[PDB]
């Protein structure tokens, strides 16, 4: 699908590059821009999220990002949009109006004809916004833009079962079979939900967080990196979660941040959305004047993953005792680049993590 | 040693008739190490 | 098997191991009750909490046995399994109560100096042997203590029969008539008891009225291995013969 094109477009501009974003993210991004939008530029943006209805797809959104606004005390969830417009462009109430309403995003007249201050403005937004998790968003504003949109989300969640602090060690990650680079492993043996990929070739394990969300670490085989990330699809995920089984596992993951930043205009175009981004998009839903386009789509996303979880992660299940032999424990190790999925009802992210 | 057997042959298999006589044991008239405390405990 | 003692060659001749395979591994104890039939427990084989679903194809059993680790030549069998029947009532998400299942060999099994199966008893020799206070034998490769200590060869160790509102009052698990349990009190000064690996295998007693060896029990569950105060259960062969016979009966041929 789109979210599994996009990704291939991005770890094929970055190779041997770590790789991270939100599609649900990016999507209510597109989602919002669509509402300014019209004729063929309109139509691209759609077709990217492989639009039911109009009124239903904001209305979705809306929701979605009222739900994921509640605090959840078991999560750490900041997701946030804004569009910066240049002083010069005239506004429509219309587009600024639906924003507000069904996005939640708020639209800044900007001075762009003054970069270092433009960049201060929106980089000092994105740290308020973010509690001051996600900052220095921009990094070179290229002068005289006319419309920068802005989308960023913050993500750390506690495990189900914690990982115990006391068996995290430090231990070697081969970025390469030539390259290795020491990174704090967590470390617990215990059931997962596992699952061997024979098609893909390919590990994939569950570990879940507090509640209905997940985060599914796939490891591919030697060399077979390239491999399964052509073969990511909906319908790959969707077959992952349903061959799913317990396993007994001595898993070993990094303990790790991962962040990404993209310039969705410099890759979306190839994806079929372009207009957009060029001198003839027509954004007559955001301004009545004829010069307006996206200058710059901006998303970054920033997980952290840690030992922390809900319970002590131990004992408990029956009062009796087997007294059949143990379970066999097999043995997983994230010590070479892997792929990083972490879903609820929808894809919250994405990436690849090619050095912890 | 009377021994009545309780299942067929047929879908059982062999061996029920002899069953529990060890060949090393019982058909050599020799005891286990430990037989005797099994027997005395049905003292009562 | 903890507290016991080495068996004698050709002391349990109806001994089965039971293991999984890829990799392979002991698995479970089990008994051999005909040339083609042999008995164990279902959680050895089936726990849907945990994904446990041993069949056919995953097992693989080892008759004639004594040593825990080295293959002996011209006295063990291999036979693979054709199919595994578990109880359909055996309950995993309380109490494991119906803790049994029958496992058809793939090929009939020789018997030998060292393979001889065990019987299964009557109503009147379980009603005369399984009674408080008489002693049973237990047998098996599992673990000699409760916390990688493993036995060279197969261990065995005599234990009596414990009173029915006894074994009730020593755990808040409910007890039902399927299961019995035995083992030392605290103040009988002796101890011993079956643990992790053993379970599936044979709880057997001599019947002094035709100097045979019967199977009351197989060995099912416990908290912790040789607490005081606490006792092993066992599946009780005798209530539960009925539903023997009917899966023989129907799949035995
Ligand atoms: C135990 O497994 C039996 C067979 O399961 C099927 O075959 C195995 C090899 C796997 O491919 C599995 O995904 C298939 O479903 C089931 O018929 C049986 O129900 C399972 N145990 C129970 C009673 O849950």
């Amino acid at each position: 699908d789109f979210t599994f094109d996009l990704y291939r477009a991005l770890a094929s501009a970055a190779p041997s590059q770590n790789i991270f974003f939100s599609p649900v993210s990016i999507s209510m991004s597109l989602a919002m821009l669509s509402l300014g939008a019209g004729s063929s530029t309109k139509m691209q943006i759609l077709e990217g999220l492989g639009l039911s209805s109009e009124k239903e797809l904001h209305r979705g959104f809306q929701q979605l990002l009222q739900e994921l606004n509640q605090p959840r005390d078991g999560f750490q969830l900041s997701l946030g949009n804004a569009l910066f417009t240049d002083l010069v462009v005239d506004l429509q109430d219309t587009f600024v109006s639906a924003m507000k309403t069904l996005y939640l995003a708020d639209t800044f007249p900007t001075n762009f004809r003054d970069s270092a201050g433009a960049m201060k403005q929106i980089n000092d937004y994105v740290a308020k916004q973010t509690k001051g998790k996600i900052v220095d968003l921009l990094k070179n504003l290229d002068s005289n833009a006319v419309v920068i949109m802005v989308n960023y989300i913050f993500f750390k969640a506690k495990w189900e079962t914690s990982f115990n602090h006391k068996g995290t060690q430090e231990q070697d990650f081969y970025v390469t079979s030539e390259t290795v680079v020491r990174v704090p492993m967590m470390s617990r043996e215990d059931q997962y939900h596992y699952l061997l990929d024979r098609n893909l070739s390919c590990r994939v394990v569950g570990v879940p967080y507090q509640g209905n969300a997940t985060a599914l670490f796939i490891l591919p085989s030697e060399g077979k990196m390239q491999q399964v990330e052509n073969g990511l699809s909906e319908k790959t995920l969707r077959k992952w979660l349903k061959m799913f089984k317990k396993r007994q596992l001595e898993l070993y993951l990094p303990k790790f941040s991962i962040e990404g930043s993209y310039q969705l205009e410099k890759v979306l175009p190839s994806l079929g959305i372009s207009n957009v981004f060029t001198s003839h998009a027509d954004l007559s839903g955001i301004s009545n004047h004829s010069n307006i386009q996206v200058s710059e789509m901006v998303h970054k996303a920033v997980v952290e993953v840690d030992e922390s979880g809900t319970r002590a992660a131990a004992a408990t299940g029956t009062i009796f005792t087997f007294r059949s032999a143990r379970l066999n424990s097999q043995r997983l190790v994230f010590n070479r680049p892997f792929l990083m999925f972490i879903v609820d009802n929808n894809i919250l992210f994405l990436g690849k993590v090619n050095r912890p | 040693s009377e021994y009545q057997t309780f299942f067929n042959p047929r879908t059982f298999g062999s061996g029920e008739a002899d069953c529990g006589l060890r060949p090393l044991f019982e058909k050599k008239s020799l005891e286990d190490k430990t037989e005797r405390e099994l027997l005395e405990s049905y003292i009562d | 098997i903890v507290e016991g003692s080495d068996a004698e060659i050709g002391m349990s001749p109806w001994q089965v191991m039971l293991f999984r395979k890829s990799p392979q591994e002991l698995l479970c104890g089990a008994s051999l009750i005909s040339d083609r039939w042999v008995l164990t427990a279902a959680h050895c084989l089936l726990y849907p909490p945990w994904d446990k679903n041993f069949t056919e194809n995953d097992l693989l059993v080892r008759i004639g046995k004594h040593s825990r680790t080295r293959y002996e030549r011209n006295i063990e069998k291999i036979s693979m399994l054709e199919k595994i029947y578990i109880h359909p009532r055996y309950n995993w998400r309380e109490n494991l109560d119906r803790d049994i299942a029958l496992m058809k060999l793939k090929k009939p099994v020789a018997f030998s100096d060292y393979i001889h199966p065990v019987c299964l008893p009557d109503r009147e020799t379980a009603a005369s042997l399984l009674q408080a206070g008489y002693k049973g034998r237990v047998t098996g490769w599992g673990n000699l203590k409760e916390t990688k200590g493993q036995p060279s060869v197969l261990q065995v160790v005599n234990l009596p029969i414990v009173e029915r509102p006894v074994c009730k009052d020593s755990t808040r698990i409910r007890i039902t008539d399927n299961m019995f349990c035995a083992g030392y009190k605290p103040d009988e000064g002796k101890r011993g008891d079956a643990c992790e690996g053993d379970a599936g295998g044979p709880f057997v007693m001599k019947s002094p009225f035709n100097n045979r060896w019967y199977q009351m029990g197989i060995v099912s569950w416990g908290e912790g291995c040789d607490r005081d105060g606490k006792y092993g259960f066992y599946t009780h062969v005798f209530r539960l013969k009925k539903w023997i016979q009917k899966v023989i009966d129907q799949f035995g041929e």
